[PDB]
């Protein structure tokens, strides 16, 4: 029986392949059942299952801001992939590989209609929206067209550049915070505006979008743990939060009406989902980071560590969290220059969280430009803005830190 | 410039000249003037300005923290020394087990002189002024140690703990808490004591105490010093070392070697102070033997309690206690926290752990038996405001257990 | 030892026993101590202590709407009472027989002032009023005048039949329905409009 699945890339989808997944979803959007699309979107965000659904103070079921985050998103693809299978997709859920750049958006999910020469009826793409039946609403996608490729050079890329960063931190939990925040990107990129897509935490689940990202996420997830094995490391073990990975996440927890697969269900202790293959049937067709192997992943990371760099440290409550933040380092005297930015994802709904640890940026290319040293005093202005334009008043945040992580001289003794 | 000995070895001349100096330090009316010098701890809070926004000067909660403290000595020992005092201040080894409080501070009344005149112990205590209240302490006989091993006291471990560990940032965590004990010991319940923010830099002990911890702190340096890394630099916290530490920077302070000082960065080295110790140890162990004796620890494999340390409003005690699955449970530990409403919050960056093994052990509890049938290890937490009611927990991230891998980097000994 | 209090009738209290609560009250007053008046007067409202002091859903200390409602007011009369004696109050606390009809107020709390004999210098009645610590006000009365009597036919009156229809229940709990109402007239007629008052559940303890 073919129950290993393969995600690969939706560029590479072959046409037998995408027809497949056309099929598979839209028979997935009318399923009813708990197992259904609806449903299966309201573990994500609203409705909130997370107290027992009947049940007032109705907080977003998803683990954000904590390190059982990944896992959580992890059991998710796989209900989604489940589901699908159910429908019959013969593959797995695609990754959109955003770290890459993109000409334009995938044709699977943005255009419109798919005209099928299996009969040549013309059929809305289910993989370009879906329809929020708790809100009389549709999803929405407004993508700011800047993520077109634009590299400073070739690969370099923003994502590929905090993803780096995230790839670097041996120990998982600090990981987790620099994984995190990456994953924000896109959620931002494709909802933009609209408070009914990606960019809203509790409308994010219905857009199709949605499982793709998180396909892709949940491969670099499993690159990091390669990496991991590779350092040597035991990649399913996590050292940190050992308590917290026992816990069951729910609703998977729930193993009711509410989630039809036993997999997950079983599933549900974090500490059961590192193993993805031998759990949960599927496989990425390559784990792999941009054209670099995983041994050449690690090769490259050390040569950053080699270099001497600055980073600023942003803490976040992450309360007003769906938002924007662009910080810029002004000189004493002279301009500004935009820092950078990262983005929180947060509804209302979701539940207060807050960053043990600080989340770091790598100032040091944009000190460089300004030619300010690391030494040199500048100062960081950073305002966040709502999804929708807004000011929102910085003046609690606490400021950043800002951080030089040298290379210890180069250090003689230790190493020849 | 000045050498640093424990209130006992003082001999009755050199605290007579303590008691002579104090006793004019309080007269000193200018800013340099103990009052005046007071306020820089804290309450009344100058610190970001004399303007109305003010919060706590002193850095709590933070790895300037201990810089702060230690710049905050030399203000005092500089004053002595206008003042005439012929040594440095001492320091309370609260390490060691104490019989009884300290004569010098104890004694209400500094009856001998060759005058043989009666007077008020300017160490016994201070008032404040401003408040026009005087100092307070509640004192818990319990500080009177006793511990299995005898030398071992809770001080002597959590102090231990902190010695062993190369990161500065992980050091800083540990070794802020021992320093917080002495604060809640003597201060109590008052609220105008030791165990208050602002309070606290009234009380005559807090140098002496301070001094102690200082010259703990100084001895982790030279023992950085041994194990070769540089003592000076700190990894994290970059922010924080490079502001500059108010007061200090400002007029108000006459020092000058204070207000170069001010950056924390500048404070690592204590020789610039020009002040020494008599010795460097830490309760019979030398820099080299201490050096020695951490790493046989690092041998035996240990459990530990991580404390992810929001801070609390009021100053609190926090209780641990582990329970069995079922309802069993014991006294895991304690630690306190001293923080004002002017505290101006602060969070650990990182988690502060505890050792919990022994414990566990007096459990008859192993790290690998389950604590609660949920995640592994779920405790319930206790913590309460020096007055006031309990604190709630929901705010609090959850407990983790740690295990630790006691391989650092230790060779028996290289080749020749 | 004179452990037993008696609780008579404010009337029925001689110059003697009233200057004794007069001295005591206004003891009662400045006594900052837990057991001082302010400190009781948080038990019944505000401020709330009923979830533990330092703790955020602040619900007021009262048993309201409850059977518990008669034990937890008996406690706290004589929480008061305890504290008088502290003062040197020699008498119970009094009770002001509400049912009969009321010519007027009670003199001990009604008149603003008691010039004394025992010096001549003239103090405002600490039984008049008491101020509140937490909200910068002071207690305030105001009450219709309408409840003096005014019976039907003599003794008959609202109160009257109010509690006697609460003495006929023989079980406690339907008793203490009838009873617990009955005893809400009393704030409302002394509070009346005032938001500082008997009026108010919050504000009704400081009054005395
Ligand atoms: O994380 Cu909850 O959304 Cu992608
Ligand atoms: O810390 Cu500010 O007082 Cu010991
Ligand atoms: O009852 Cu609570 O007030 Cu008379």
């Amino acid at each position: 029986p073919r129950s290993r699945l393969i995600r690969k890339n939706v560029d590479r989808l072959s046409p037998e392949e995408m027809n497949e997944l056309r099929k598979a979803l839209a028979l997935l959007k009318e399923d009813k059942s708990a197992g259904g699309f609806q449903q299966l979107g309201a573990f994500h965000g609203e409705p909130k299952w997370c107290p027992s659904p009947e049940a007032s103070k109705k907080f977003a079921c998803c683990v954000h801001g904590m390190s059982v985050f990944p896992h959580w998103h992890r059991l998710l693809t796989v209900q989604s992939e489940n589901a699908l299978r159910r429908h019959g997709y013969d593959g797995a859920l695609p990754y959109w590989d955003w770290t890459s750049p993109l000409n334009h958006l995938p044709e699977l999910a943005d255009h419109e209609k798919y005209v099928d020469p299996e009969d040549g009826v013309e059929k809305h793409n289910p993989w370009f929206d879906g329809h929020i039946d708790t809100v009389d609403k549709t999803t929405t996608r407004s993508v700011q067209n800047k993520l077109f490729e634009q590299p400073e050079f070739g690969h370099y890329t923003s994502i590929a550049k905090q993803v780096l960063l995230a790839l670097e931190q041996d120990n998982f939990c600090d990981f987790e915070i620099q994984y995190e925040i990456a994953h924000n990107y896109i959620h931002a990129l494709v909802g933009g505006a609209q408070p009914y897509g990606m960019a809203s935490l509790r409308y994010t689940a219905f857009d199709p979008l949605f499982y793709l990202h998180h396909s892709n996420t949940d491969r670099i997830w499993a690159i990091w743990q390669a990496l991991q094995k590779y350092r040597g490391k035991p990649y399913n073990v996590a050292n940190c939060a050992v308590t917290s990975m026992r816990e069951p996440l729910q609703p998977f927890g729930l193993s009711a009406n509410i989630n039809t697969d036993h997999v997950t269900k079983e599933h549900s202790v974090p500490f059961n989902v590192f193993d993805y293959k031998t759990n949960f049937n599927y496989e990425y067709d390559t784990l792999e980071f941009n054209g670099l192997s995983i041994s050449q992943l690690n090769k490259k990371l050390e040569a950053i560590k080699s270099q001497d760099r600055f980073f600023a440290g942003f803490l976040l409550s992450g309360f007003k969290k769906s938002s924007l933040v662009k910080f810029n380092i002004c000189t004493d005297s002279s301009n500004c220059h935009p820092a950078g930015e990262f983005y929180l994802l947060g509804d209302e709904n979701e539940m207060p969280w807050a960053y043990d640890r600080v989340f770091k940026y790598d100032i040091t290319e944009k000190l460089h430009d300004l030619k300010l040293h690391a030494e040199d005093h500048f100062y960081i202005d950073y305002e966040v803005f709502d999804l929708k334009p807004a000011s929102l008043g910085k003046d609690l945040f606490k400021q950043p830190s800002v951080i030089h992580e040298p290379r210890i001289g180069h250090h003689e003794g230790e190493v020849y | 410039n000045k050498v640093r000995h424990d209130l006992s070895t003082l001999s009755e001349r050199d605290i007579g000249s303590l008691k002579y100096a104090l006793s004019s330090l309080q007269a000193d009316t200018s800013a340099d003037g103990f009052a005046a010098i007071a306020s820089f701890h804290g309450l009344p809070a100058k610190c970001n300005d004399s303007h109305n926004n003010e919060v706590a000067c002193c850095i709590h909660g933070m790895p300037t923290f201990p810089h702060w403290h230690r710049l905050y000595t030399l203000q005092f020992e500089q004053a002595l020394r206008r003042h005439g005092s012929s040594v440095a201040v001492p320091y309370w080894d609260w390490t060691k087990p104490i019989h009884n409080i300290p004569h010098l501070f104890t004694d209400k009344e500094y009856y001998d002189v060759w005058r043989n005149k009666v007077m008020p112990n300017p160490f016994a205590r201070g008032y404040v002024p401003s408040h026009d209240t005087y100092t307070v302490r509640d004192v818990q006989e319990g500080l009177f140690h006793l511990t299995s091993t005898g030398e071992h006291s809770a001080l002597l471990n959590q102090a231990l703990l902190a010695l062993e560990q190369h990161d500065y940032c992980d050091f800083a965590v540990q070794f802020e808490v021992m320093h917080n004990t002495i604060h809640y010991l003597v201060g109590g319940p008052q609220v105008y004591s030791l165990s208050s923010l602002h309070y606290a830099s009234y009380d005559p002990i807090f140098f002496i105490h301070h001094s102690f911890v200082d010259k703990v702190w100084a001895v982790w340096q030279a023992l950085q010093e041994k194990r070769g890394l540089p003592s000076d630099r700190a990894d994290c916290a970059v922010s924080l070392m490079t502001q500059n530490m108010r007061p200090f920077h400002y007029e108000i302070n006459h020092n000058q070697f204070t207000k170069k000082h001010a950056v924390p960065n500048d404070v690592f080295k204590y020789e610039l102070l020009g002040y020494r110790y008599d010795n460097l140890e830490i309760g019979g162990m030398n820099l080299h033997e201490i050096e020695k004796e951490i790493k046989d620890k690092q041998h035996h494999v240990r459990v530990f309690a991580g404390f992810l340390l929001h801070g609390i409003r009021t100053s609190a005690d926090v209780q641990f206690q582990i329970c069995k699955t079922s309802e069993d449970c014991h006294h895991g530990g304690q630690i306190f926290v001293l923080g004002g409403t002017k505290e101006m919050a602060w969070a650990y960056n990182r988690l502060f752990k505890y050792d919990i093994t022994h414990a566990l052990h007096d459990a008859h509890i192993t790290p690998e038996d389950v604590f609660h049938p949920s995640e592994p290890f779920f405790i319930k937490v206790s913590v309460t405001a020096v007055n006031g009611t309990v604190l709630p927990a929901s705010i609090l991230h959850a407990p983790t257990i740690i295990y630790e891998p006691g391989l650092d980097h230790h060779e028996d000994h290289h080749s020749s």
